[PDB]
């Protein structure tokens, strides 16, 4: 009886372990300065056409 | 009737200045600027 149980913990445990790995999920995205020409041009406009973006 | 009637009138001619819009002139972006402040001294005039 005891046995049972505690063989079912045994296997339910490894199953656990291997299960755990699923739940971190963080989204990766680097950062990268812009070329210098573009960066100056992008500085000098005046007028932003698009009014924002979220994203 | 009003500018609403102007601004529905599009025209061939506008593939050039309002088809595909890259400017607007209805929202200023202002750069930040260097913290700056300006005064005047006067300098010592050696000589007579």
């Amino acid at each position: 009886f005891t046995s049972f149980v505690l063989m079912l913990l045994f296997t339910g445990i490894i199953l656990i372990a291997t299960n755990e790995l699923t739940y971190n999920r963080p989204r990766e995205i680097q950062y990268r300065y812009l070329p210098r020409d573009l960066d100056s041009f992008i500085r000098t406009q005046e007028m932003p056409s698009a009014i924002f973006s979220s994203m | 009737a009003g500018g609403l009637s102007q601004l529905v009138a599009y025209g061939a001619q506008d593939v050039y200045l309002t088809g595909n819009p890259q400017i607007t002139f209805f929202k200023t972006v202002y750069r930040r600027y260097t913290n700056f402040a300006i005064e005047s001294i006067q300098q010592t005039i050696n000589g007579s």
